[PDB]
């Protein structure tokens, strides 16, 4: 998920612009739902996931907002000490406590119902057991018990009319979610929201801690610790799930890191290139970032270094040359099944080689696998979500960076071999694989383009449409599942968004889809957008249907 | 006594709800959603509550056990009862609006029943405040606030030490799964905000 906003200092022809790109995968029907709520203290237009009462992407005419996932660490594992004769009794604060439990019965189509038991201790639900060490791991969440209050701070921030009113809701939102603010006066703000444990000194949040009580959280950290900014010096705010602020600790997830190499630079760089951006310039960065290969900017300079000194006709130099001459921006071939440049396929193969040669050699099986992916692992249907520099590649980059990386390389990823040797070697291998997979004449190499699918199964693997009730888009776009562009102008607010395939997923028993079943697909693919109407006079000309309900109360 | 809700749809079929009280406002919102995305919502409910096997069979047993094993319904029902009444009307209203439209479908199902229900051979459920709460809890909280790999990390660390000895096994782990890296590009300038505690 990415987002970028500019205030009065950098906004052009506007007081503030906010472009949000939430990433959730692509689905049919659409992941998000458009809506306008007018009355009873509400005046909001936007679109939101699963049609939640809380509208995540929108504005109220005074304040616009958006968000990206936070990835902070508000969830620790507690290794409960289980009684050797009652796995459901655990030791905590001096007492052998009985675990809370509950029976759940699953009706199963075509079988007899199945019942199983779920346990919960003082720290959270029991998530796994290790009988050999009398352990029952339980998941402690800093947001447990605060779900509803968080959902409600989430509907209430939508009624905020200023920065202080908005902060009063942000403080009550407990999930690790980044929130963005822009307003009619040109003020912009950001708050990495969430409740984070005030842990016992020396509690490594990356590994389980004993649940006998000595390691219990002391409390919840105060809102004042939460990274936030109001009208940053830079004149802009951008995020693509990167770190909020210096020294901020990410989730314990092994796969997730905020390191030297970070996709957010693709955004910052583009924004800094302009003195003031119009809403059209802002939308331009969306097309750019959707197509830019993320590893190109990071890795080519190392490729250039290792091959300096080799002649022009050297094979690994043919490759480096193709890359140094590329802008990183992928384009679909005329047949729509290929890329016009072979750069991604090169970076992909090269990276896979490098990783087996570095982390693949230093990280013991089967964990090496957590670091061998290049990040291009596509499917027939395309990536399921956004594309990022992989865990392995961030770690490889950290190492290549040598003295420029502040992280001590306790284990030499390269195992003593000069890194330029390894780079040269893996480049030579890359060249041969490219030659063998795409032919002898590089001019005729036709590398496969990554497609995108609006899948019939939700992000959970659960069918939410009929089999094959999906949509295919030739060109993958590393952009939000939806995009909304909101602009506070001298006149007021102009906003736009796109919710593909469409607003409705209805298909009559007869097999007739709604007229809005897929009227936004092409709009998505072509980087278009439709208007977001807030007020009655400007929505008026576009009303196609009215329904009046008199509800008995 | 009654209240009047107005639902105006634009050229892209987007619903704009007009009501004078919270309960009515959300009731109209829930109604427009049942019109537009009933099957999507019905499966989102079975997904966030683990009752997919009920309609799709054995293949979904693990999924269901897994979903139900990761939340404590008691906590959710209680939090809802604790919300102020106006906030309770938000959920209850939405739930009722959904149900009001399901009522129209049952009136003339030959035209209003989403085809997926007919082909998968099952019916639209009855919606509650708990059902609405869970859509968010299951697709938001459990999606962007419940990630954790600490048990695996324990295994990673164990395996590093085994391979490199305790001290170096530990340093390698902080090398590859650091707590933080001071050089990570950040959204806030370090001057404006540097993290402490
Ligand atoms: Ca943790």
């Amino acid at each position: 998920s990415n987002v970028w906003l500019v205030g009065k200092t950098k906004a052009s022809g506007a007081k503030a612009i906010l472009l949000n790109g939430p990433q959730f995968g692509w689905f049919n029907p659409a992941y998000t739902y458009g809506i306008g709520l007018h009355g009873a203290g509400f005046n909001i237009v936007g679109n939101t996931p699963f049609a939640y009462p809380a509208i995540l992407f929108g504005h109220n005419g005074h304040v616009s907002w958006g968000s990206t996932a936070g990835f902070g660490d508000g969830v620790d594992i507690f290794a409960e000490q289980v009684s050797p004769e009652d796995p459901n009794s655990y030791l905590h604060q001096g007492q052998w406590k009985k675990m809370l439990s509950r029976q759940e019965t699953l009706n199963v189509k075509g079988e007899q119902p199945i019942t199983f038991e779920i346990y919960r201790t003082v720290h959270g639900n029991v998530v796994k057991r290790d009988k050999t060490t009398h352990t029952a791991y339980s998941k402690a969440r800093a947001w447990d018990g605060k779900e509803l209050t968080s959902l409600m701070a989430w509907v209430k921030q939508g009624q905020a009319q200023n920065w202080q009113q908005w902060l009063d809701q942000a403080q009550n939102q407990a999930l690790t979610i980044n929130w963005y603010y822009a307003d009619k006066d040109g003020n912009i703000g950001y708050v990495h929201t969430g409740h984070y444990p005030d842990r016992q000194i020396n509690h490594d949040p990356r590994l389980p801690v004993s649940g006998t009580g000595e390691w219990d959280w002391k409390g919840i950290q105060p809102f004042a610790n939460n990274p936030k900014v109001y009208n940053p010096k830079s004149g802009y705010i951008a995020n693509w799930n990167n770190s909020p602020a210096k020294n901020y600790p990410a989730s314990d997830l092994f796969a997730f890191l905020w390191g030297s190499a970070d996709r957010v630079k693709e955004i910052d760089n583009r924004i800094e290139a302009y003195d003031k951006l119009t809403a059209d310039d802002m939308w331009a960065i969306l097309q750019q970032t959707s197509r830019v290969d993320l590893n190109h900017r990071l890795f080519t300079p190392f490729l250039t270094q290792a091959t300096q000194g080799l002649p022009s006709n050297d094979n690994s130099v043919k490759l480096v040359s193709m890359l140094q001459q590329w802008d990183g921006i992928n384009q679909l071939s005329s047949d729509g099944k290929h890329y016009i440049h072979p750069g991604s396929a090169i970076l992909d193969i090269w990276l896979k080689e490098m990783l087996k040669a570095t982390l693949g050699q230093t990280v013991p099986a089967p964990f090496d696998k957590w670091y061998l992916a290049s990040g291009y692992e596509t499917t027939q249907e395309g990536p399921t979500g956004s594309l990022n520099i992989s865990t392995g590649a961030k770690l490889l980059y950290e190492s290549l960076l040598e003295d420029k990386s502040p992280i001590s390389q306790s284990i030499d990823l390269f195992s003593g071999q000069p890194q330029n040797d390894v780079i040269r070697k893996t480049l030579n291998t890359t060249y041969q694989k490219m030659i063998e997979k795409y032919g002898d004449n590089p001019a005729n190499w036709q590398t496969p383009a990554t497609a995108l699918t609006f899948r019939e199964n939700n992000f959970f693997g659960i069918p939410q449409a009929l089999p094959q009730e999906n949509f295919h888009q030739n060109e993958y776009h590393n952009r939000g599942t939806e995009n909304d562009l909101i602009v506070f102008t001298e006149e007021g607010v102009s906003a736009w968004d796109v919710v593909a395939p469409g607003q409705s997923g209805f298909i009559s028993p007869q097999g007739k889809p709604s007229p809005h079943y897929q009227d936004q697909l092409s709009l998505y693919q072509q980087f278009g957008k439709k208007p977001l109407w807030l007020n009655s006079e400007d929505v008026a000309p576009y009303i196609e249907s009215t329904e009046t309900l008199i509800i008995e109360r | 006594q009654s209240t009047q809700i107005k639902i105006e749809r634009d050229n892209y079929g987007v619903p704009h709800i007009y009501a004078n009280d919270t309960y009515s406002l959300f009731y109209g919102y829930g109604y427009a959603v049942a019109q537009d995305r009933l099957f999507q919502m019905e499966m989102a409910k079975r997904s966030t509550q683990g009752t997919v096997s009920e309609v799709f069979g054995k293949d979904y047993i693990s999924f269901d056990k897994e979903i139900r094993n990761n939340y404590w319904p008691d906590s959710i029902h209680k939090q809802i009862n604790q919300l102020p009444s106006q906030e309770q009307d938000i959920l209850r209203g939405y739930a009722d609006g959904m149900n009001a439209w399901i009522k129209q479908i049952n009136t003339k199902p030959d035209d209003l029943m989403p085809k997926q229900f007919i082909d998968y051979d099952f019916l639209p459920s009855q919606w509650t405040s708990f059902d609405v709460a869970m859509i968010m809890v299951g697709t938001l909280a459990n999606r962007f606030s419940d990630m954790n790999s600490e048990i695996d990390n324990l295994a990673l660390l164990t395996a590093l030490k085994d391979k490199y000895g305790e001290q170096l096994g530990v340093e390698f782990f902080n090398q590859i799964n650091w707590l933080n890296n001071p050089n990570a590009p950040t959204t806030i300038s370090s001057e404006e905000f540097t993290y402490s505690d």
